[PDB]
């Protein structure tokens, strides 16, 4: 038996420490720790509600856009502002394109090197690698010639003796199961992913004004001036340019990312039976399309004890059942006030006292929903959509299962989705469904402008007396996000962010109940305690973002 | 052939300064790491984690002593003996000072490392400071913005590699090719400013004609940068003002994260 | 699904207005011809030649009567009864007037078709005139420039296809989204103009700091266009003034091809 | 004897009519006719010499840049100005990148549909098509999946019933020899060529200010302000951006265009034995690299009666032997003055009298070199480089010959280059060698700026009295270009352009000698006189530009 630390965890956003007790070659107990704090909630306090979004967007640059959009929704909630529908279409295109970039980069740049052995790719036969994909993908860049060019780049890097960020990786580890050919295919797709995510961010840039950190929002709508006949503003030429990038995303997503997801499951089927983090799941509906902050294209809901048949739908960002359930505790976090707090009454008073296994060991708070631990993110999102009977989601999951079936002769049941690989599958399904969101909202915008609606912004008024509370919900790439603003005498008197990685990464709670990361690791086999690749595989499946978790 | 080594350490960062690289086109991030540099340490992209990646860093600091470029994003928190950012059980200020000792050049990428940025704003809960403040004996090159256009960074590194010295710097150690001029002294909306043609609210008739954003709070008059010329993302025509929103002054100490969006700039 | 038909006739053209399409990105020329339109006649790209391509044109003029967009590049020469441009043994003015009879919309792409352009300058050897001059009864949409940014044309066509009418036009029948403003009333070098910061010669200290090009003969003050905002080639930062050369006024009748490069513009 | 007319010739620049007498299915005599004139030489007269280049660049938008560069060189010649070496590097990068775009578009968009049958591509097996290229190309976009996607685009266009510019083409013509698979490969490459030429023009744009019609020249140098430390000028960031596009060109050029050129020769070897236009060839050296308008990267020269061993090298744009040899006649052209004229004494007095077989029948003049007809353009350029013993040229030709030999078991002799296919080969060899010109001149620029030379422009003085004469030579994509400027009392008193398509397309001369186009067509077999595809194959090999030929 022994105690290990993984510090830093790499190929995530931000500063994470994982500790594990290992007994009989299996993790028996784990600790997740966010090791950096900024106090972004305190920084934004006492300012004009209209200014918050530009400050709190800087909670995170990986999930850029998300905190900006949640912040304006929170101020709009407090003020009772209904956002113009053109502003919703623009906000939705930005969030969908951003999320496409975010998921692609997660699967390839952050996660793939847990599953892929680049040294093994040097032994691959490029022609055999290409032949393996016949009838599996229609992607146009799986030729032996592409694969030979990629193999030669790896050869040249190894030959230089400067491996840099590829150095001292887990090459030849016993948990690395891909054949040489499949390792080479994965590296080729890793490089191709960088082109696709660049195109996704060109969509974001043309509406946001730049990315990272968009600059087109406002409490009351957006700053984009719609005028098809206007020089220097959002005209038909600019919209055609946006559409030219939207159109470039689908083929990679459907023919590479979706297929690679099915193939990793086919080679690692044991990872369908481990990394369960919770039995409760939450997601919020997303992509409002009406004039009153509703009519979401994606549904939300709450699943309790893995029961899809009895889930509770959430159709509104003003749902009092959702609002009243959410609390956070700092019993095992480095803050002073430990009892569960509703975020409108939340405090963030730092109380660092160092690491204690049984005391405080994280800057991440511990969120609960009506006193229960909950997993959020793409697995939650997918399970809620399956519970809602969403045909688009059923059909897309079925396409991944059909590739898995063809490769293995086995099927995938919903029970197998409560796992490390299920989490990865939910993320991929989300990325695929987002391409229809982009086509739908671009078309909606063009149609609405054509009806003569160029409105984008309604100037708010903020009473100089009174106390008003608002909450802005958003289904972020990592899961349900909420910003909670209290306005008193015209200025922000409280600001609390409850972020998806807070839900998943948070330490033991007021009742010493274990959060998703810590729960998911129990039972993980660790072949080599000095090189705990298996632990990092499960932790990466949640797409940790610690700037998000802690803020 | 050997590529120039780079060590990248994140302090109180949001990761947006690394993410800027994923929008770059000259070079792309894949060409940066395979052709232009040897990225010897970067926790966002590293195959190795924990003990293995800390071994990589120690080895690289020894092997490339006097040769590597050190890059830091995020502010460095000094309050309570550095415990507001701890990596491998040690304050990030100590990781940064150790890596700084053998650096050939030191770059503060982003407003947070260049002058404290958003993390040091308001009451500054963590006593966040700039990279230059933690390295008083060292010349830190400052590449501000939240985040900067990634080429403000990549062309600075390229100048060091190709010509063997930093680019020309102003009195805040910012490269003049990117930060040598006020945005308002090279802004395509200056004619509208000059004529008193101002947007008064988003979506109004002037705003929908691309007029000047001064009366919406534009900080171009008090912000040094290349946002109006180099702009962002290399697609053409993309910067906050061209999209319809005022400059917030995110490049500039005392402007971004201090002044309200709608607060008016001082004009020189 | 059926794509909207286009007939493209070149008169006294240099082919630069067609070549503009090969730089376009939204749509690319391959997407234009396979997805956006049906290019029924274009002599630069046509598989058919001679009698076969003239048959194609006759068939398309009949099948798509009242439905096609007619596009003309180049000036139309009236001197000596039309003989300065003869195709299949007939004056091009006769081909253009015949195609104009059944057109849903008529576009003069480029300065030559919009107002005579370079081909009508100086002594005007061929009595070159504009498309509007040869089609007095017709509303010709003018998309000037030598050549225009191709999207000035493509977004005009897209407005006709998507919304069923032309874009809003100024009093020269130019689309306002592209030609509604003087270049100098939306030029990023206006601050330098305002401060008296002028390049005096190429390669001088002011020129090497990106100062205003007024005293090099910049015609921005007298030229309507979108060169400073939309710019060219969708790479970012690319238009004549940004590269270091004054606007010549190529969009604007009586400016381009009339005034010398270094002749000073009148300022409003 | 049957008389046919081809009017208009399509897939060229501008307005061309070709007439042929056909005896027993073989062309016995031909006429070339430029049918449009502007009088660009008269338009530019009586102006400031500094203004000419902006006006005469509009001679042509396909060969944009070329007339601009020849015009400033002509003014610099008259004024005795030595151009700064940085201005030469920038001019050279623009011309090389422009010529790359020009050749790629000529081979694919203008010429391929003479040789390629798109209806036959519909019967192709995409897998068999891909297998044919194994060991023939390393290009990464020759997969069955790429070819299936392209085949489906063709299928969808045919299914629409709207073939547009693909309508009433020469599908099933007896001179179409490619198998279905090779037709489908060619269409895939046609579409891929459009991406490569777009990258070439991004190089041109970043130095020129736009393309078509660059705007960065001056009499005395260039308008680009070199300052690595300058905001808004040509700094290191902008140079890195230019380099990023230069780097994108090589793979298509070497792995697609070069290979397709060898393959077309392999399937059409009879086209190595017809289309000889001349026995004399001229090219000028190009890409000056010193401070005195010389030290050219590419050599020039004069070949008489196809004898490479006795050719005359041309190493200077001030070569009196070259200057004194050039004359033009209008005996069979629509101009008044018919005796051969040296261009400094040239006139362009229109005298249209309609078509006459034995009289005047073209707006193109008839150029001669010391009284001989001469072919210019890539065939001339290649043969002169081979005569010079340029190893880069011999090696690149040998790579095309090696692919041809692999497919046919036959070699190619220099005698077989005096032909329609030899002309196409010389074009491809030029495009391939230009990629090393771009690398070389980008490196030269970076190195020179590093030495502290930021100079770009020498301000001219123009005497207000006196008469003086200058000539600007340039090796354009279609061949040797010259602009001839006479300055009198400070203004242009004469301006004459002698353009490469003038040499090739001009009508019968003062001695009734036949020019290259007309000579090349003698002996052409014409299977179907209603559909004379064989005539257009030979004419397109010269890359006709009639706005250039006539001006
Ligand atoms: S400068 Fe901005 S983008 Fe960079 S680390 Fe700081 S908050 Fe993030
Ligand atoms: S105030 Fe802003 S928008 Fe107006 S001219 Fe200045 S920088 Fe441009
Ligand atoms: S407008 Fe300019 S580019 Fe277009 S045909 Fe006329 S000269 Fe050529
Ligand atoms: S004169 Fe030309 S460069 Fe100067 S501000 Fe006006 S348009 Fe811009
Ligand atoms: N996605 C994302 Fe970031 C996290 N966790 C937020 O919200
Ligand atoms: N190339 C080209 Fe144009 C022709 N002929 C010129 O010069
Ligand atoms: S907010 Fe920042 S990105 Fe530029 S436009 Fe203003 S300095
Ligand atoms: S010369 Fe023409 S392209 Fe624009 S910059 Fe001036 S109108
Ligand atoms: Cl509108
Ligand atoms: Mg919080
Ligand atoms: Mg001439
Ligand atoms: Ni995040
Ligand atoms: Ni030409």
């Amino acid at each position: 038996s022994q105690r290990i630390t993984i510090d830093p965890v790499t190929r995530i956003e931000g500063h994470l420490r994982i500790d594990c007790e290992i007994e009989n070659g299996v993790v028996s107990k784990a600790w997740a720790s966010g090791t950096m704090w900024r106090g972004m909630e305190e920084i934004v306090k006492n300012r004009d509600p209209r200014d918050a979004w530009m400050i709190v967007q800087r909670i995170c640059g990986v999930c850029t856009t998300t905190h900006a959009l949640s912040s304006v929704r929170a101020a709009e909630s407090a003020l009772n502002i209904d956002v113009p529908v053109n502003a919703q279409y623009i906000r939705n295109i930005i969030l969908a394109a951003h999320t496409t970039h975010d998921h692609i980069v997660h699967f390839y740049q952050l996660s793939a090197l847990d599953w892929v052995d680049i040294t093994s790719a040097l032994q691959a036969d490029p022609t055999k690698a290409s032949e393996m994909l016949k009838g599996v993908s229609t992607w146009h860049l799986n030729s032996p010639e592409e694969f030979t060019k990629v193999q030669n780049k790896i050869k040249d890097l190894v030959a230089s003796g400067q491996l840099g960020i590829f150095a001292n990786g887990y090459w030849g580890h016993p948990a690395m199961k891909l054949p040489p050919e499949v390792n080479l295919i994965a590296v080729a797709h890793y490089l191709q992913a960088l082109e696709c995510q660049r195109d996704a961010n060109r969509v974001v840039a043309l509406l946001g004004g730049k990315t990272p950190h968009i600059q087109n929002l406002a409490v009351g709508g957006v700053a984009n001036p719609i005028n098809l006949d206007g020089l220097g503003v959002l005209n038909l030429e600019r919209l055609m340019y946006i559409k030219s990038f939207i159109d470039k995303l689908s083929d990679f997503v459907e023919q590479v990312y979706k297929v690679d997801t099915a193939v990793i499951a086919a080679f690692y089927p044991e990872w369908l039976t481990r990394g369960k983090g919770a039995v409760n799941y939450l997601s919020v509906p997303e992509f409002p399309t009406d004039s009153k902050n509703g009519s979401f294209l994606f549904p939300g809901g709450y699943i309790e004890n893995a029961d899809l048949s009895s889930y509770r739908p959430i159709t509104s960002h003003s749902d009092e059942y959702l609002i009243k359930g959410i609390q956070e505790s700092a019993k095992h976090s480095w803050y002073k006030d430990e009892a569960p707090q509703a975020p409108w009454e939340g405090t963030t008073i730092p109380a660092y006292d160092g690491w204690s296994d049984d005391g405080k060991y994280s800057w991440v708070k511990s969120p609960t929903f009506y006193g229960k631990t909950v997993e959020v993110g793409p697995l939650a999102n997918m399970l809620v959509k399956l519970a809602a009977g969403r045909e688009s989601t059923q059909n897309k999951l079925n396409e991944i299962v059909a590739i898995y079936q063809k490769l293995t002769g086995n099927t995938l049941e919903v029970a197998q989705l409560h796992s490390t690989l299920g989490r990865i599958i939910g993320r991929t399904v989300h990325c695929c469904e987002l391409q229809d969101i982009l086509q739908n909202q671009y078309s909606a915008l063009i149609t609405n402008i054509g009806k003569g609606d160029h409105t984008t912004f309604v100037k708010p008024n903020i009473p100089a007396t009174g106390e008003f509370k608002g909450v802005g919900f958003l289904e972020a790439p990592k899961g349900m996000l909420s910003h909670w603003m209290v306005i008193k005498d015209g200025i922000i008197s409280n600001y609390q962010a409850v972020v998806p990685s807070t839900w998943n990464s948070g330490p033991r709670n007021f009742n010493d109940d274990v959060g998703p990361y810590e729960q998911s690791l129990v039972g993980t086999p660790v072949a080599d305690p000095n090189k705990p690749l298996e632990v990092v595989r499960t932790i990466h499946s949640f797409d940790p973002c610690m700037a998000c978790a802690v803020h | 052939p050997q590529r120039p080594p780079v060590i990248w350490i994140g302090a109180q960062e949001c990761t947006g300064c690394t993410e800027s690289l994923l929008r770059a086109t000259h070079p792309t991030v894949e060409n940066l790491v395979l052709e232009t540099i040897s990225l010897e340490y970067h926790e966002v992209l590293s195959a190795a984690f924990g003990h293995q990646v800390e071994e990589n860093k120690h080895n690289a600091l020894e092997k490339y002593k006097g040769q590597y470029v050190l890059v830091v994003d995020g502010s460095i928190p000094l309050k309570d003996n550095g415990i507001y950012c701890m990596v491998a059980g040690e304050p990030i200020v100590d990781h940064i000072r150790k890596a700084a000792e053998g650096a050939a050049a030191i770059i503060a990428i982003g407003s947070c490392s260049a002058w404290g940025g958003v993390a040091a704003a308001g009451v500054n809960p963590t006593g966040a400071v700039s990279l230059q403040e933690v390295l008083p004996g060292k010349t830190v090159i400052n590449i501000p913005g939240c985040p900067p256009n990634p080429h403000n960074f990549l062309a600075t590194v390229a100048h060091i590699i190709t010509y063997g010295k930093p680019p020309k710097l102003d009195d805040k150690n910012r490269p003049t090719f990117a930060y040598g001029r006020l945005i308002h002294e090279h802004c395509e909306r200056r004619p509208h400013f000059d004529a008193g043609r101002f947007a008064k609210e988003f979506g109004d008739e002037g705003h929908r004609e691309g007029w000047c954003l001064y009366h919406l709070g534009c900080k171009g008059p008090e912000t040094y940068g290349n946002c109006s010329t180099l702009q962002f993302c290399d697609v053409g025509g993309v910067w906050p003002v061209a999209i319809g929103h005022p400059c917030y002054g995110c490049n500039e100490e005392g402007i971004g994260f201090h002044k309200g969006i709608h607060q008016l700039a001082n004009v020189e």
